[PDB]
């Protein structure tokens, strides 16, 4: 029994917003985020409470600013530790187009702005390499895919122009048939794959989803008999397309799955995204949602919609057990 | 001086062919005479084709008949965004090509059917693109909003909560004629359980003739289009008055025809004669534009109305002393040669804003939720360039239309 | 607009002959002849199903897919059989084995490319394509397997155009085959995930409806087929006619599918009276809704009375009052509020053409999306397990290059499909 962790993050104004002289309608204090409706200024502002509240509207010179490193060391390290404990984990970024989902998950591979995914990978390998018990050995395999109009593309295998089939293994759940799963032995190798994968994405409103998966295997060697008990945790880091057809089936279905789970049949199979993430939503997985928010008055409805779906997500609870 | 018209959606086109018929009929311009002054839009060819195959075939220019051979789709999204988009330019072009040719116009009488694909969506952006290209004019859209219980499309509300929110901030005055509440009139005030769509059309085709046609026509008390919106909307919300006609008597059955003013005017406020299932269940009128036509003595009116102003059970808003725009025309109505309309020598096409629609909107909004509450046919729009935004954010929209139509009344 | 029929398998094929037998007459197209059309309206929209070459030869734009020569060689050697351009015949002289696996992975998989080839020659015909009609039976090889593939490919080539599927789901009481649930469960699987409108017909729901609603004592197949083909004509072709309120595949689709599964319907025709006597003409309209909405008269096996509806589409086609139509529908929606689901204020989708079925005065096709069809996939799904458990005639599948996880997959999928559908019955 573990509830879905939910964080909200508000970014700086973008060019569109500055050009319309947008005012900031988002306020944050502690774990409370309040949104002002520019349309009805005298109506009571709506407040929401979340596990994490990242005020990233200003800049690093600000004392209360939430940087990439701070967002990661917070929710990121939390989930990585769960993976070390043997739990499957998932972190997905959700929000309006341009709200800051990719910046939070991937960031920029330059000076100081790496997002959750690169940092977690670096942290994962750093920890593995600091192991001092020779009875422990590890394996790290990675997969990276894109879901566009219900079709799946293998980002680590651009040579291939066929969309992979999402299937249901009779006993082990959903999987992408013939999706590349590469073993990596260093942060540098996994980062090259990440960079290669990011470049083959399409290709400026995204309407594809990106799923970066890591299969982290921990092998404990028992000295006396020679059996090696395995510990496997799947780490799924998701960067969703923004919210505003076959192009939007996945996002709408996710909304319904999230609402249904919060309400407690579920249309998991109604879309490739919810099908593949079935166990992370209501299964054996420690899951977190990072809701990206625009700070601008002009996006009140979209932002309010995001806050509401993030509020429901908070109510989801999943039965978790360590994979030993 | 003039007023272009854009009949959008099969319906808006059927009604169009009708209103367009009544016209020449009372202007002595047979099949092939002058030249219309409107356009026809639809994403289903076969319907506009009916104007290309059937009657009033050569009275139009294949230029004011826009079609998108593609697909209609009983869904807003597709018609507004995705498909409907492709045509709009072209559409506009005519309402910019037809808007130029004229001489100091006044606006565009738009004809659409709220709960459709080409009618809800498309227009949404048509009126949308107008409010910007000619903000300096009148945008009176004549709608046929969702039958209170006898709707057709399964989604209807999705399509009508969406045409309202997108057009709201663009129309001047939106006239409303309820498809079902018109049937009643065909059952109760004309007697016929055989009402073909071709009839309801003859009816609006009448009430409408009283708006533009005759009004833009000289008389003893002329009323310009602007006049309406001015004397008819108390507030910027593209406020929607209701259309009503008086001598809706049968040209066969009963015959008391000679029903002096004093009668035909009282016959407007009885709820069973208003082309809208918005029975004045409480809705306080806040402005009525009594358009009369035919042989009418101004005193007869400035008396028949006086009697009304003091019936009280007809309670008018507070903040409104007098809300009675008396429009008098000369030429009596003009009934189809042999349809089923009586044919009197005077009529009253009274339209008005009534706190009543507080209902009609309510009952139509609720609908929406029920389905949205389960996303029902949502995947049909999303996959058509829309989002959880446009729905949820157009719901909130009307919400303040339920409060608006509530505040502007019920309170003093 | 347009569409391109697809005669997968023998059944789907046999029916092709009946669907085209009809439709043609409902469009005045003699064997190879042209448009003798009693009227002039049965031509302005034909395109939807034909092509212009000669000037008297409007050839049906369908596909005839089958791994058993004799079949197509019975359809091509009989009546209207000589109207299809030979190019249409995509045969597979191989052994059309009754195995879903033999017509979907091993034998059919070859003949596929030589099909898609044509399905493209026909799609790229002209004007604008709407979707494809698909006929077949989910109880055989060339039907469930190979036809279920034809679509999985079609839906990758034009995820835009629609896909109506006319499936002859395995009748209950008696199965005209043995592995039936195998060939079935496996094809429904493919359906729930490609086509977006399926009209399930039951050879025994027909008999009944054909032996008691038509005192018909010797209901040959030709008949059943004929009755079915009667409904699929009311659906498509029909709406491609004028009407006070007309719709078209999409409207039908965009008003009938609340949730993406694709959902399957159950078609019902209107005037279904025995020849001589019965010719009661009680067809004012309340008589048609009386008909259409009763239990019996639903080409499906299950009975509506056994589960709410999500959507309904009375696609009428004969001059009537948009009042006596729009009205009736209502009382109907209130007399049976019980079963009609509530979260949809107006389940019913009234549609109204003008011209009726050639020789009739007034008809109305019914396309119901009721939750009742839950109690059918249940059936099928049951039969599977009861026999899967023992891997009954499984060697005929695996031995054809199949998987023990493939069968698992389908059942589950289609089995879950049962689940969901209940999520609304409640
Ligand atoms: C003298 C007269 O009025 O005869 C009628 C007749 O007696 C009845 C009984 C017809 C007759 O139909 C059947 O007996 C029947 C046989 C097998 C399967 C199904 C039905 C009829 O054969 C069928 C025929 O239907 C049509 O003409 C429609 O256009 C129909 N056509 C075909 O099905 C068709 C048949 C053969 C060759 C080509 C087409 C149609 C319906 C929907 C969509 C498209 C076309 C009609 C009115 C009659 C006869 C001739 C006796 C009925 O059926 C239809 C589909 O109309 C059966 O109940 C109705 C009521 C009709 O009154
Ligand atoms: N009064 C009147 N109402 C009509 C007429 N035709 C349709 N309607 C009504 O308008 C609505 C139907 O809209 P549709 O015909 O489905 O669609 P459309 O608005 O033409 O556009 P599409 O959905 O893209 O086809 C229903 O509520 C009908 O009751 C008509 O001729 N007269
Ligand atoms: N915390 C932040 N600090 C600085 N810049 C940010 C921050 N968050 C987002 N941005 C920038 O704002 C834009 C939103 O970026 P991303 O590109 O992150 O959006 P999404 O990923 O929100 N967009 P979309 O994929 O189209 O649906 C980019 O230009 C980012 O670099
Ligand atoms: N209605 C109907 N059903 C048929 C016809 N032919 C076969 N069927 C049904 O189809 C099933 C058998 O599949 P079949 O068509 O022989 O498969 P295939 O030929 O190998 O693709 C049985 O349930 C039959 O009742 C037909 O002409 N009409
Ligand atoms: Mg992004
Ligand atoms: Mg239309």
């Amino acid at each position: 029994g573990a509830s879905v962790k939910v964080a909200v993050r508000v970014r700086p104004f973008n060019s569109r917003e500055m050009s319309r002289d947008s005012k900031c309608i988002i306020q944050m204090s502690g774990s409370t985020t309040t949104i002002v409706n520019p349309k009805q200024p005298k109506e009571t502002p709506k407040s929401f409470s979340f596990d994490y509240s990242y005020w990233s509207h200003t800049s690093p010179e600000d004392i209360n600013y939430a940087s990439q490193k701070q967002v990661y060391r917070d929710i990121g390290e939390e989930m990585l530790q769960h993976a070390f404990e043997g739990y499957n984990v998932c972190i997905f970024a959700y929000g309006q187009t341009g709200a800051g989902k990719s910046y939070t998950m991937m960031g920029k591979q330059e000076k100081d702005q790496q997002g959750i995914i690169p940092q977690l990978c670096e942290d994962l390998f750093s920890r593995i390499n600091d192991t001092t018990n020779d009875n422990m050995s590890y394996s790290v395999e990675v997969s990276y895919m894109e879901i566009y109009c219900e079709r799946v593309r293998d980002l680590l295998n651009p040579k291939n122009k066929g969309n992979l089939r999402v299937r249901e293994h009779p006993l082990l759940g959903p999987y992408v048939e013939d999706l590349s799963k590469l073993a990596v032995t260093s942060y540098n190798d996994i980062q090259d794959l990440m960079d290669s994968g990011n470049k083959a994405r399409t290709v400026t409103s995204s309407r594809s989803h990106a799923v970066f998966n890591i299969i982290f295997t921990q092998k404990r060697h028992d000295a006396e008999t020679n059996i090696t008990t395995e510990k496997v945790s799947k780490i799924s880091l998701v960067d969703l397309a923004g919210s505003e057809a076959n192009i939007n089936k996945s996002l709408t279905t996710l909304g319904k799955v999230i609402s249904a789970l919060a309400e407690m049949f579920i249309p998991y199979r109604d879309s490739v995204l919810t099908w593949l993430l079935r166990e992370n939503l209501g299964g054996n997985s420690r899951t977190a949602m990072v809701a990206a928010l625009s700070p601008a008055d002009i996006n009140y409805d979209e932002t309010l919609s995001t806050l509401r779906y993030a509020d429901r997500a908070k109510q989801i609870r999943n039965t978790v057990s360590v994979n030993l | 001086r003039e007023c272009i018209s854009i009949h959008v959606g099969q319906a808006g086109v059927q009604i169009g062919n009708a209103c367009w018929e009544l016209y020449c009929l009372e202007h002595g311009i047979q099949p092939d005479g002058h030249v219309p002054r409107a356009v026809f839009v639809d994403l289903e060819p076969t319907v506009i084709d009916e104007v290309r195959t059937g009657t009033y075939r050569q009275l139009f220019h294949p230029e004011q008949l826009i079609t998108g051979k593609e697909d209609a789709a009983n869904n807003y999204a597709r018609g507004h965004y995705t498909i409907g988009k492709e045509i709009i330019d072209l559409v506009l072009d005519r309402i910019r090509k037809l808007a130029d040719q004229c001489t100091g116009l006044q606006g565009f009488s738009v004809f659409h059917s709220f709960g459709g694909g080409t009618g809800s969506g498309f227009t949404s952006l048509l009126m949308e693109r107008l409010s910007v290209d000619y903000g300096k004019k009148s945008k009176l859209e004549f709608s046929i909003y969702p039958a209170p219980q006898v709707s057709t499309a399964v989604v209807e509300p999705y399509n009508s909560i969406l045409t309202t929110h997108t057009t709201l901030e663009h129309s001047d005055c939106a006239f409303m004629v309820d498809n079902e509440a018109i049937y009643d009139i065909c059952r109760r005030n004309l007697d016929i359980e055989r009402p073909t769509y071709t009839n309801l059309n003859r009816l609006i085709g009448q009430i409408v003739s009283s708006i533009t046609a005759s009004l833009r026509f000289d008389g003893a008390l002329n009323v310009d289009l602007t006049e309406f919106q001015t004397n008819l909307v108390p507030y910027p919300r593209a406020h929607f008055p209701l259309a009503t006609y008086a001598p809706v008597i049968s040209a066969e059955k009963a015959y008391h025809e000679q029903l002096s003013v004093a009668e035909i005017t009282n016959a407007c406020f009885e709820p069973a004669n208003q082309m809208v299932k918005c029975d004045p269940r409480h809705g306080k009128y806040m402005a009525c534009c009594l358009l009369y036509r035919g042989d009418v003595v101004p005193k007869d009116v400035n008396a028949a109305i006086a009697t009304i102003k003091t019936k009280r059970t007809i309670q008018f808003v507070d903040w409104c002393p007098t809300g009675f725009k008396v429009g008098i025309n000369y030429e009596p109505p003009t009934v189809v040669p042999g349809g089923d309309l009586a044919k009197v020598q005077r009529a009253v096409c009274m339209l008005s804003n009534t706190t009543a629609i507080a209902e009609a909107w309510a009952r139509l909004d609720h609908k929406f939720d029920l389905m949205y509450a389960k996303r029902a046919f949502v995947h049909w729009y999303v996959g058509e360039g829309m989002e959880e935004g446009e729905f949820s954010e157009a719901r909130e929209d009307m919400a303040a239309l339920e409060k608006d139509y509530e505040e502007v009344g019920v309170d003093s | 607009r347009e569409i391109v029929h697809i005669q997968a398998g023998q059944c789907g094929n046999q029916i092709g002959a009946k669907f085209w037998e009809v439709i043609s007459d409902e469009h005045g197209i003699d064997p190879t002849g042209s448009y003798h059309g009693d009227s002039d309206l049965q031509l302005e929209r034909i395109n939807v199903y034909y092509n212009e070459a000669a000037g008297n030869k409007y050839v049906p734009r369908a596909i005839l897919v089958d791994l058993e020569p004799g079949t197509m060689d019975s359809v091509r050697s009989g009546p209207f059989g000589q109207i299809f351009r030979p190019d249409n015949f995509v045969f597979g002289q191989s052994g059309a084995g009754n195995n879903w696996a033999k017509g979907h992975y091993t034998e059919g998989a070859e003949l596929v490319d030589s099909v898609l080839d044509v399905v493209r020659k026909e799609s790229e015909s002209c004007d604008c394509l709407q979707g494809f009609q698909l006929t077949h039976s989910l109880g055989g090889g060339t039907g469930s397997g190979m036809g279920t593939l034809l679509i999985s490919k079609i839906r990758e080539e034009y995820p835009d155009r629609i896909m109506n599927t006319f499936s002859v789901v395995p009748s209950p009481k008696v199965s005209d085959t043995v592995v039936e649930p195998y060939n079935a469960t496996l094809s429904v699987h493919q359906l729930v995930e490609n086509t977006d409108e399926t009209y399930c017909i039951d050879n025994e729901a027909l008999y009944d409806i054909c032996f008691r609603t038509l005192k018909l004592t010797t209901p040959t197949y030709g008949d059943l087929n004929h009755l079915v083909s009667a409904t699929m004509s009311g659906v498509t072709t029909c709406l491609r006619f004028p009407g006070q309120l007309n719709a078209d595949l999409r409207k039908l689709a965009v008003n009938m599918v609340p949730f993406p599964r694709l959902h399957f319907f159950m078609p019902g025709f209107a005037p279904l009276t025995s020849r001589g006597s019965q010719q009661y003409r009680a067809l004012t309209v309340p008589e048609l809704t009386q008909q259409m909405f009763d239990a019996k008269n639903m080409m499906a096996a299950c009975d509506p009375r056994h589960g709410r509806y999500l959507t309904v589409a009375a696609v009428f086609r004969g001059r009537m009052s948009m009042k006596e139509v729009d009205e009736q529908m209502l009382n109907v929606q209130n007399k049976n509020s019980s079963y009609f689901v509530e979260w949809i204020p107006n389940n019913v989708k009234t549609a109204v053409c003008d011209i009726p079925p050639r020789g009739l005065k007034m008809s109305a096709t019914f396309i119901g999306n009721s939750t009742a069809i839950q109690e059918l996939f249940k059936r099928i799904s049951e039969q599977f397990t009861a026999m899967f458990r023992r891997k009954a005639f499984l060697h005929w599948y695996t031995g054809e290059g199949m998987d023990e996880m493939e069968f698992t997959e389908a059942e589950s999928n289609m089995n879950d499909l049962v689940s969901e559908y209940q999520q609304y019955q409640d």
